[PDB]
């Protein structure tokens, strides 16, 4: 007696969702994204396959923004995480409208795991393919979350999913220990260059562009914005000269 | 209390000859003793050769020639890009009009 | 109003029913017939409000005619005239009331006796020896307490409502433009062809 | 989604039967036997309980025999819970008939009327039929003393004589040899208490095993009178026609 | 002849494998909880592990403060846990605004565990794989714990512990009742009920602990708070010089 | 969000048997053994207070539960099921009656209202059958004493004397030796105590044994005075302190 | 089991295509486009002798412009008939003109996907797929004399000539051939009876076979049966002929 | 093994594949070819059509959305259908209500989002349909890729449907020359019916075959049939 | 709430829930409609199985739908009381918006396209009944006889039957009525629908019901003697060889 893996919210006789973990198995199938906690904002990086000449350069954004100060990015099924940050969006006006103040990210956060643990608890719906990095600035400082198929999200120092993922903690745990005393916001900017280089190794056959944000209290008065220009043009040479 | 109409102004004129057809109106828009511009267009081209006037409450005016514009615009994409002949266009209108028989368009009107 | 009456006397319901339809200054017709046949021993008059009156009473007898064709069988008189105040009671609670008057004249086949029934458009029934509707009645009423008697025959009840229709025709300010007869027995339902000059 | 859970309860066999109310009437081949015999001066039910105990109360037990109208009742095969659901519309169709035409509801109407509501379970829905089988008796001024059966199909018939419940078919066939159209109440007692003891899988019939009705017009009173037998009543009449 | 062990529906021995199954995915998690009562306090005692350096630890948390009063600690996996919270806390809000007094802990736990049972008869609903402790110093009460299943039981409790090795330390609360004789932890400060829960967490744990091995809560009159990793560390130090 | 169980979880099969409704019937055999006697001038209803543990508090689980001043109740079976029973049962009294007509329903009337909560279980959309039996003990001016039980399948059953759960068997045989027309109340308990001793294999006193009865009005129950029509509750739970009285001479 | 609305591995809606193999048990049915007209004829098919051959309506009127011809499950029909009058009469009374035949045509075509168990998007309440496939037949002054061939895939393709049901394969084969830019009605008349005498099982008479026509000047007509009996007598001639 | 996780869309097999929207896919494959292509002055759409018999007429491949915008189909019309009305309705949306003309990024972001749902939910199955869509709005000219799993990419060039691998590689290959045709529409109309040919396996484009359309600076969102591309063969 | 479509393809092109809903239409009492020069005649059999039923109020095959209009039935009883009622309602409706009585072809419309729309709407299955529709157009002295089926077609006939041993009963009248002339009486066309009805079912004044139903809404059930009279003059008949 099996087909436990059928269904979404059943439980099997050891007391796993399967569903759950076949989407992880999207997740994990997907490319690779990450993000860094610094001494006052948070950046996000994020790999970009390019398997044609043909895609045009800077044109798929896949880093999202909900509201002026949460930075979102996923890696897995991205319509499952346009239609995660859909929710977000809408979540995060309708707490502006009765409090008046921007959602808290703790707060967001909560709201996003509310919303995929929900889509296990029926039968008639589809666990989200998407691992879910996203922070921001709020009232008390940086946060950075990252959320899972099942809706288990947790505070992080540092967050990788996707492909990549092995290679991206391994490098992002030294951090931790090399600059016990925080990093600054232009560190980390150029550091997760470096990240994503380094975990496109397991992805080397194809050619990828980099996608950077931020969201920092002194450099971007502590709203989500785009890496642009000369300061990626300065992460994408600082990423060169440490791979050689 | 309330009350959801409000008076325009204006005047419109149409005439037909054997193979052509004019629209006239006066450009100055009101408000009771005072005005509001000096060249406020109320007669518009609404395509395949029609030309339309709804004169009285501005606001109304302004919603029924959008609406007929959209009418317009939608019977191309739903009838293979046909043309809108003129008594299709009244018999069109009147159903706008007629559709809001119980709050209705302080406009009289013109094609 | 128009004017609507009724009387039973020993072996027959007669219903008498005014023939014009009046819009503002003009009479438009002089042979209209204010009636409905529930089944084939049940007769119903009425009057009211323009539209309602008819749809009220076509209403009513689509309802009758199914309930005899499920059944096969035929409602007494009675039970036909609590389904119709049971629908003006529930009409008179409702966004726009059915505002009709009616009369039931029936024979009842099972207790081989006529039976009158007046209901106002608020659902208030009774039975009675003789009824009337609207202004009607401010005549006909101490006019019939007077001249009727339980046991008369149905030629008898007709020369009763001869002198209720020159009564109405003496003192009411309207021309009704007379009135079409009907009677109710236990051989179903006719008309007196001639009364407007019987 | 559900699609794997559902049984199909309103389906064609592919012989053309209905799946569901063949297996109810099954269920009902196991309940306690129900007798009506219709006669020239009245009609008797009676019915045979199920598991008895001497523990159990039955002065104010009441399983197989209720009262629907001033007029009409009816007795039990199958399910006395899906039955009660039934029989309580029942009894509010008999009120609605009485406040809508100032008469008693014809017998035949109240019986078509809940035969339409267990044809309903039979052809939408996806729910359950009800488990139940009735006997209906019944009077009324149109067609005076009238017996009816109905099954869980919604199918109803008029009978002079009728079993329901278990060993229907032995029970019919006892009666079809004793029953004719010239009988006196008194004689329909006897041929419903005969049957049954006949058709019994107890050792021997006893009161406390069953339940006996009568619908009789008054001996004096000139109008229709129904008597529910109470237990000594019925320890009288079983030793009447030599049962003890 | 399958399909009975998939939804909330009886096998034919009676069981509802489901349920079963559910309360296996509360021990998921390898976090063993404890709760205690004292003289005038209710102190829980959960497990604190954060194996990945990555973490901020301060979020790693399966303590709640359901109300001003009321206090949870959950053994399950995290997003059962925070739906059962979230649940909680606006269900105790409802109540204050609809009665106009405070959430009784016994009252909050009935209702969890009514909704829980729901979960169990239903079956669109999947039962949640989480136990749920309620804490509080109830205003009529005293200092009370009730515990909620996914079989949408719900019991009060001298004592209680949850988790994979629970056994060892119920045995152990059970053994001091029955040498102590009172149902309760006979100590007028909260700080030393704190101590005890702790030192017998080590006992029958066979275990040391550092303040970030640990995560206490604290249930007093008119308030419910949870312990910094330094108020543990100060804790931590008096059952040191005790020994 | 959006139930796809609109249909039955409770079918017949080929044999005529209704699955879920067997299969609950079964899980109330594995339930902890209560009974119930009916006396002359009372109703006592009885169970074994079966502790999870130790350190749980049994105080705070009641088996036996009042319905109505006048009507208690008791089961055998799953403790949730019949926890949210009771909230319902307690509900309807009001919602379907004493709202109507002032007054609590008598015994019969809430029991047929509990069954319909439950044959509702056997035929609703995406629900099972409620994995409880009851036994439903009551008084009510115009029948006086009544004790009734409640099946999975929603049918109901009046009784002199019955037990139901794990020793029902066994019980029921006790009983029908020990049960007359003419016993007391005090009597009643006696026996009750007597039946469910051969059930239980532990503990034997006021602390692991529920106990409750229905008999006279308890004014000191009541409280208030002034309205001579209100005598007070008839359902009566026994402390611990009554019941270990009648078990130092049993 | 399985969803009604649901992709097989090939790329295919598995209650479409199946759909499809319930139409080609249906009777036959014939549409010639020519510039004089569109004929449109159907086989009748009568179970047995004593069925009243007359009562079989496989050929209906849709506006006095817009003709059709059903093939397959025909009582499946009656609803998409009901939505093209509507369609048809609710058009010009918004609009005062006539529908076009491909607006009318692709009007009944969005109807035939709505099916499901309570979907997303909008709202689509039916439980399989049409069993029955249309040919539609009309003119207007836009695009002149034209035949569609609708299908409960929701697709329509526009037809010189088109065969649909039992014998299909066989007469698009011969329709193949015969079509010319330049027939007239008689010929096109004529050649709607050469084919279905063909592909028939029994023998074509005026009874177990129906003829109808669209033109501009007198619109939708369906043959009466002595008009059709002197055609057959016509054809018979001319075969024979040579 | 793809037996059990086939059934819906709503079911993840053990690898993370949705099979459901996988066969969606497929049906594209089958669908005839069609090519998308842009420079900075005018994108442009040509698609093969496919007929059933040689009495029947070809099936429309281009529709219409609004002035500045439009599509190209593969796979099932009937759904290209749904969603081309959707975004019709988005554009007069944004005409209406802002008086703004539908930015070609974000009708791709609703089309995505449209899709999705559909992957997600029991009951509906997914779209089976690919789309090209060209427009020209505030930034120049666009081009985008509709996959009916909800993925939308923006594009200089590209191809969908039967075949379409070969004009896919001939754009890869031209892409520095084609990107330069601006202001002359027509060289780049020659670019797209060169690109795809390359598709052409089995038949000559012929004139009731080929479809055009073309939307640039100065240029409405039109199309081309019958003797208008004459000159492109 | 429960719409799961229980009416669908199959690979071979048949709806199954439709196909098995004819079986249980052949599994029915056999019934049978004849019409004549100037009448149309409506014969059904009743079972034999249970020999004690009450006719007096047992329900009866042929009901009437309106005055002038009747309908008979072959399938699942149960099922056949939801068309007629419908059908009932309908003739009053008609009758109120058109002020004029229901065709005899209308009526078989609107019941035929009740049990069409059964068959492509969720949650619900195809109604296990065939129908005899019989009667004579308001004002029309032309007699009219349609048959109806689960899958929602219809059409009329000159003579048919429906229900069990049906072929047998076809195959009858086949080679025994002549539609260049029709019977002429009523007593001529009644005598055939008992000679039929002799075919499928044994010697049983009972077992055969018969209703004659004229132009204007004169539609009378025969008894059971004036039918046996019939049956005893056919059966003397054979004999004469």
């Amino acid at each position: 007696g099996t087909g436990y893996d059928l269904s979404n919210s059943v439980f099997s006789p050891d007391g796993r969702n399967f569903q759950v973990e076949y989407a992880v198995k999207a997740v994990e199938n997907g490319t690779t994204s990450i993000g860094i906690k610094c001494n006052d904002g948070v950046v996000f990086a994020v790999e970009k396959l390019i398997t044609s000449k043909l895609l045009v350069p800077q044109k798929n954004v896949k880093i999202q923004v909900v509201d002026r100060h949460i930075g979102c990015v996923y890696s897995g099924l991205i319509p499952d995480g346009r239609h995660l940050v859909n929710r977000g969006r809408e979540e995060a006006a309708s707490f502006k409208k009765l409090y008046k103040t921007p959602i808290p990210i703790p707060a967001f956060a909560d709201r996003l795991g509310q919303y995929v643990q929900a889509h296990t608890l029926y039968n008639s719906v589809r666990p989200f393919g998407v691992s879910t990095i996203f922070g921001g600035v709020d009232k008390n400082g940086a946060h950075l979350y990252m959320l899972e198929p099942s809706g288990s999200y947790w505070g992080y120092k540092g967050a990788a999913t996707g492909k990549g993922r092995q290679s991206a903690k391994a490098e992002l745990e030294k951090l931790v220990d090399h600059h016990p005393e925080g990093l600054s916001a232009r560190e980390a900017v150029k550091q997760a260059a470096k990240i994503i280089y380094l975990a496109h190794e397991d992805n080397k056959e194809k050619d990828f562009e980099l996608e950077i944000s931020w969201c920092s209290l002194s450099e971007t008065n502590g709203l989500h914005k785009f890496v642009k220009g000369d300061l990626l043009q300065e992460a994408i040479d600082f990423a060169q000269k440490e791979i050689n | 209390q309330f009350n959801p109409y409000g008076d325009n102004g204006g005047t419109i004129l149409g005439i037909a000859g054997e193979d052509f057809a004019v629209l006239a109106g006066d450009t100055r828009n009101i408000t009771d003793y005072s005005i509001n511009s000096r060249y406020e267009p109320k007669v518009f081209d609404c395509g395949d050769n029609i030309v339309m006037s709804a004169n009285g409450f501005a606001a109304d005016g302004d919603a029924l020639v959008k609406r007929f514009k959209n009418s317009v615009k939608w019977y191309h994409f739903d009838h293979n890009d046909k043309k809108l002949s003129i008594n299709s266009a009244a018999r069109n209108i009147q159903h706008l009009l007629y559709g809001k028989r119980f709050f209705p368009y302080y406009v009289h009107t013109i094609i | 109003m128009d004017i609507i009456l009724g009387i039973r006397v020993q072996d027959s319901v007669i219903l008498a029913s005014s023939k014009a339809v009046t819009r503002g200054i003009s009479v438009l017709k002089d042979s209209d017939d204010k009636t409905r046949q529930l089944s084939p021993h049940t007769l119903m008059s009425f009057a009211g409000e323009a539209g309602d009156t008819v749809q009220f009473a076509e209403y009513i007898q689509a309802n009758i005619q199914l309930y005899s064709i499920r059944e096969d069988y035929e409602l007494s008189p009675q039970a036909v005239s609590s389904f119709v105040r049971q629908e003006l009671a529930k009409s008179i609670r409702s966004r726009r009331p059915y505002q009709v008057n009616v009369l039931i004249g029936g024979y009842d086949k099972k207790k081989n006796k006529p039976e009158l029934y007046q209901i106002d458009y608020l659902g208030t029934k009774v039975e009675l020896p003789y009824g009337a509707h609207g202004y009607s009645g401010f005549y006909t009423f101490s006019l019939l307490d007077h001249h009727y008697r339980p046991d008369m025959t149905t030629e008898e009840g007709l020369d009763l409502l001869k002198l209720c229709v020159q009564e109405l025709e003496k003192r009411m300010p309207m021309d009704f433009k007379g009135v079409i007869v009907k009677i109710v027995d236990k051989d179903g339902i006719r008309q007196v062809d001639d009364f407007q000059a019987q | 989604g559900s699609r794997r859970y559902d049984s199909r309860t309103t389906i064609f066999s592919p012989e053309g039967r209905l799946y569901q109310v063949e297996y109810a009437l099954e269920s009902i081949s196991h309940a306690g036997t129900a007798i009506g015999i219709m006669a020239s001066d009245g009609i008797v039910l009676a019915a045979e309980r199920k598991v008895t105990s001497t523990l159990l109360e039955q002065d104010t037990s009441t399983e197989k025999l209720y009262k629907l109208n001033d007029k009409i009742a009816v007795a039990v095969a199958g399910l006395t819970a899906d039955a009660e659901i039934l029989i309580n519309t029942a009894r509010i169709h008999a009120q609605n008939y009485l406040k809508t035409y100032n008469e008693d509801i014809p017998v035949e109407i109240l019986v078509r009327r809940l035969s339409d509501i267990k044809q309903g379970y039979t052809q939408h829905g996806g729910l359950r039929p009800f488990g139940v089988s009735f006997i209906y008796a019944g009077y009324d001024d149109r067609y005076g003393y009238q017996l009816y059966t109905s099954n869980p199909s919604g199918n109803y018939t008029g009978w002079k004589a009728i079993s329901v419940g278990a060993n229907t078919s032995a029970a019919q066939t006892l009666l079809q040899m004793d029953y004719k159209d010239d009988m006196k109440v008194d004689d329909a007692i006897e041929l419903a208490l005969k049957t049954l003891s006949k058709t019994t899988d107890s050792s021997a019939l006893t009161y406390d095993r069953l339940e006996f009705a009568t619908i009789r017009k008054g001996a004096n009173d000139g109008e229709v009178y129904q008597k529910i037998f109470k237990p000594q009543e019925i320890k009288d009449i079983l030793v009447k026609t030599g049962i003890t | 002849a399958g399909y009975d062990r998939h939804i909330t529906i009886f096998s034919p021995e009676g069981r509802l494998y489901q349920v079963e199954y559910a309360f296996k995915a509360t021990n998921q998690t390898n976090i063993n909880s404890l709760a205690v009562r004292g003289k005038d306090c209710t102190v829980v005692i959960s497990q604190k592990k954060v194996p990945d350096k990555l973490l901020d630890p301060t979020t790693v948390s399966y303590i709640f403060c359901i109300s001003r009063t009321i206090g949870m600690v959950v053994n399950g996996p995290i997003p059962d846990a925070r739906n059962a919270a979230l649940r909680a806390k606006a269900e105790a809000a409802e109540f204050r605004y609809k009665y106009g007094y405070d959430m009784p802990c016994d009252v909050l736990a009935k209702r969890m565990a009514n909704l829980s049972q729901i979960y169990t008869q239903r079956a669109y609903m999947r039962p949640l794989g989480v136990i749920l402790t309620f804490v509080s110093v109830d205003e009529e009460l005293g200092p009370s714990i009730y515990k909620t299943d996914p079989a949408g039981y719900y019991v009060g409790y001298k004592a209680t512990a949850t988790g994979p090795k629970q056994q060892e330390i119920t045995t152990n609360l059970e053994n001091h009742f029955k040498k102590s004789k009172i149902d309760h932890i006979n100590e007028e400060s909260w700080e030393k009920v704190v101590e005890f829960a702790i030192t017998h967490m080590i006992d029958a744990l066979g275990t040391e602990f550092s303040k970030n091995d640990l995560e206490v809560g604290v249930a007093t009159k008119d308030k419910f708070f949870t312990l910094s990793a330094e108020n543990i560390e100060e804790r931590l130090v008096a059952i040191a010089e005790q020994d | 969000m959006t139930d796809r169980y609109s249909f039955s979880l409770t079918t017949f099969s080929p044999s005529g048997k209704l699955g879920q409704i067997d299969y609950a019937l079964t899980a109330v055999k594995q339930g902890v053994t209560s009974l119930g006697i009916k006396a002359t001038n009372g109703v006592v209803i009885a169970t074994e207070k079966k502790s999870s543990s130790p350190l749980a508090m049994s105080e705070t689980l009641s088996k036996v539960s009042l319905l109505t001043p006048d009507i208690g109740a008791v089961y055998s079976g799953m403790g949730p099921d019949y926890r949210v029973l009771v909230d319902k049962s307690r509900k309807v009294a009001h919602t379907s009656y004493k709202r109507i007509y002032g007054e609590y329903p008598p015994t019969k009337l809430l029991v047929s209202e509990v069954a319909k909560i439950m044959q509702e279980a056997t035929q609703s959309g995406g629900v099972r059958p409620f994995g409880v039996s009851l036994l439903i003990a009551g008084h009510d001016e115009f029948n006086g004493f009544s004790l009734y039980q409640v099946d999975p399948s929603g049918s109901y059953f009046p009784w002199k004397a019955t037990a139901i759960g794990k020793g029902s068997v066994a019980a029921k045989t006790f009983l029908e030796k020990r049960w007359n027309d003419e016993l007391e109340l005090e009597d009643a308990i006696h026996i009750a105590l007597l039946t469910l001793k051969e059930s239980v294999e532990g503990e034997f006193n006021g602390d692991t044994i529920e106990l409750a009865i229905i008999g006279d009005e308890n004014p000191d129950l009541l409280g208030y005075t002034g309205i001579p029509t209100d005598k007070g509750p008839r359902f009566r739970k026994l402390t611990s302190q009554e019941i270990n009285d009648r078990l130092e001479a049993l | 089991d399985r969803g009604v609305s649901t992709f097989s591995p090939e790329g295919r809606l598995f209650q479409v295509e199946y759909s499809l193999e319930a139409i080609k048990l249906g009777s036959t049915a014939i549409g010639i486009a020519t510039k004089e007209g569109v004929v449109l004829g159907v086989e009748k098919r009568a179970t047995s002798p004593l069925l009243e051959s007359d009562s079989i309506e496989k050929i209906v009127e849709i506006d006095r412009h817009i003709g059709c011809a059903m093939s397959g499950l025909t009582a499946d029909a009656r609803s998409m008939i009901e939505h093209a009058r509507t369609a048809a009469v609710t058009h010009n009374l918004y609009y005062d003109e006539d529908i076009n035949v491909e607006s009318l045509t692709q009007s009944v075509c969005d109807l035939a996907l709505r099916f499901g168990e309570g979907a997303s998007g909008e709202e689509r309440l039916m439980s399989r797929p049409f069993g029955v496939a249309l040919l539609i037949a009309g003119h207007d002054a836009d695009d002149g004399y034209q035949l569609f061939h609708a299908e409960p895939s929701g697709t329509f393709y526009r037809y010189n000539a088109k065969a649909i049901g039992s014998g299909s394969e066989g007469a698009q084969a011969e329709l193949l051939n015969e079509w010319h830019s330049s027939l007239t009605l008689k010929e096109a008349e004529l050649l709607v009876l050469k084919i279905l005498k063909q592909v028939m099982e029994e023998k074509l008479d005026e009874n177990n076979a129906q003829l109808s026509c669209i033109t501009k000047q007198d619109g939708f007509k369906i043959y009466d049966n002595e008009k059709t009996a002197e055609l057959i007598k016509e054809l018979k001639e001319k075969e024979a002929a040579e | 093994f793809r037996n059990n996780y086939d059934g819906d869309t709503v079911t993840f097999s053990p690898t993370g594949r949705l099979f459901q929207v996988e066969y969606a896919l497929e049906a594209i494959k089958q669908g005839s070819v069609t090519v998308g292509l842009r420079s900075n002055t005018h994108a442009v759409l040509v698609a093969l059509k496919r007929n059933a018999d040689e009495l029947s007429s070809y099936q429309k491949k281009i529709i219409k959305c609004d002035e500045h915008m439009g599509l190209s189909l593969a796979g099932l019309a009937p759904d290209a259908r749904v969603l081309s009305n959707y975004l019709r309705q988005q554009c007069n949306y944004s005409s209406l209500v802002f008086n703004r003309k539908l930015a070609v990024e974000r009708a791709g972001h609703l089309l995505c989002d449209k899709a999705q749902k559909n992957t997600q939910s029991y009951g509906g199955r997914p779209y089976g349909v690919g789309l090209l869509i060209i427009g020209y709005d505030k930034s120049g000219a666009h081009l985008l890729e509709f996959q009916p799993s909800g993925n939308v990419t923006e594009l200089y060039g590209t191809a969908i449907g039967a075949r379409s691998q070969g004009a896919k590689t001939y754009l890869e290959r031209t892409l520095d020359t084609f990107i330069k045709i601006d202001g002359n529409p027509d060289e780049l109309i020659k670019a797209g019916v060169e690109a795809i040919s390359q598709s052409l396996r089995d038949e000559s484009l012929t004139v009731d075959n080929l479809s055009i359309a073309i939307v640039g600076k100065d240029t409405p969102f039109t199309i081309y049939d019958g003797e208008a591309v004459a000159k492109y063969i | 709430g429960y719409d799961r479509a229980l009416s669908i393809f199959s690979p071979d092109g048949h709806i199954f829930q439709v196909e098995y809903a004819l079986e249980a239409v052949k599994r029915g009492t056999c019934a049978v409609g004849v019409k004549g020069k100037n009448c149309v005649v409506l014969g059904c059999e009743r079972r034999s199985t249970l020999k004690l039923q009450d006719t007096r109020i047992t329900p009866s095959k042929v009901s009437k739908i309106d005055s002038h209009v009747v309908l008979s039935f072959s399938g699942l009883n149960a099922d056949s009381r939801i068309l007629i009622e419908k059908a009932r309602v309908e003739a009053q409706s008609h009758r109120l918006t058109l002020e004029d009585p229901v065709t005899v072809e209308y009526l078989t419309r609107y019941v035929a396209g009740v049990q069409q729309r059964y068959t492509q709407s969720g949650g619900v299955r195809p109604f296990g009944v065939s129908t005899l529709i019989a009667g004579f157009d308001p004002r029309d002295d032309e007699p009219k006889l349609y048959q109806t089926e689960p899958s929602g077609i219809y059409s009329s006939w000159s003579a048919q039957t429906i229900g069990r041993n049906s072929k047998t009963v076809r195959e009858f009248l086949e080679k025994n009525y002549d539609r260049k002339e029709p019977p002429a009486t009523v007593e001529e066309c009644v005598k055939l629908t008992v000679r039929s009805l002799l075919e499928v079912v044994q010697t049983g004044a009972k077992n055969i019901e018969i209703t004659v139903v004229k132009p204007d809404s004169d539609i009378v059930a025969l008894s059971s003697e004036e039918i046996n009279q019939y049956v005893t003059q056919i059966e003397q008949e054979k004999q004469e060889q």
